């Protein structure tokens, strides 16, 4: 007979619930990307892609 | 049947709302005021400066 410990049942239930809730992480990420998009653009092209060095002659 | 996918659908509908209510008004507003831009004034000043410079004395 299958007599799992209640520790395991609790762990598996919480694992499933965590899986369910993680699906909204992308949702909130998209919401905060559409919102505050200028901030994301500034971050991307200031830290990950630093500007070029040289300056115009004028 | 996938709640987070339906939330993405709601986000898409809100995006469509924003763009529908945004693009037409902005387009018509910036089409109406095409001749009031700073570029027109700069071009007029450049033309007048050229005309004054070509015709002058020592
Ligand atoms: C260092 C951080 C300090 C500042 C505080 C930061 C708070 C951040 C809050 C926002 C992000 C939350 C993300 C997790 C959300 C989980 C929701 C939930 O209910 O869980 C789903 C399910 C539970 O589903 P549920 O439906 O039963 O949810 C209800 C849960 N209770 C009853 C608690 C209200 O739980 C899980 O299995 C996942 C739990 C994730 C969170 C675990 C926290 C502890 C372990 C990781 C961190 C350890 C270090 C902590 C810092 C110590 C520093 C010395
Ligand atoms: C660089 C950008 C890359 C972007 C790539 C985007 C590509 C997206 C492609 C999606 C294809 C479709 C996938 C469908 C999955 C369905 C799963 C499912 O059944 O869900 C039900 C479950 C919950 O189910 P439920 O309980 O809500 O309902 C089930 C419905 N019935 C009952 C009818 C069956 O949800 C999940 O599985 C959610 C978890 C999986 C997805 C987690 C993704 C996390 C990503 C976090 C953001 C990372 C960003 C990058 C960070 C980089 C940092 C350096
Ligand atoms: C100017 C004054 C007057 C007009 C004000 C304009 C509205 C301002 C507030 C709008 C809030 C959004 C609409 C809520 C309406 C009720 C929806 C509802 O009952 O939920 C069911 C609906 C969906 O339920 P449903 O049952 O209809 O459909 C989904 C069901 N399935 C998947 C089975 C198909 O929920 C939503 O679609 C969105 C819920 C969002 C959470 C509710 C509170 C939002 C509060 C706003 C701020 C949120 C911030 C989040 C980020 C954290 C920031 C710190």
């Amino acid at each position: 007979m299958y007599l799992p410990t209640f520790y395991k049942l609790f762990h598996e239930t919480n694992a499933f619930r965590l899986k369910r809730y993680v699906g909204y992480g992308p949702l909130l990420l998209t919401w905060s990307i559409w919102t505050l998009y200028p901030a994301l653009y500034n971050m991307i092209y200031s830290d990950f892609i630093p500007p070029e060095r040289g300056v115009p002659k004028r | 049947y996938y709640p987070f996918l339906w939330q993405f659908f709601i986000l898409g509908t809100s995006f469509v709302w924003f763009h529908v209510c945004y693009d037409p008004w902005l387009a018509i507003y910036q089409a109406n005021n095409a001749h009031r831009s700073l570029e027109t004034a700069l071009t007029k000043e450049k033309a007048h400066k050229k005309k004054l410079a070509e015709q002058e004395e020592s």
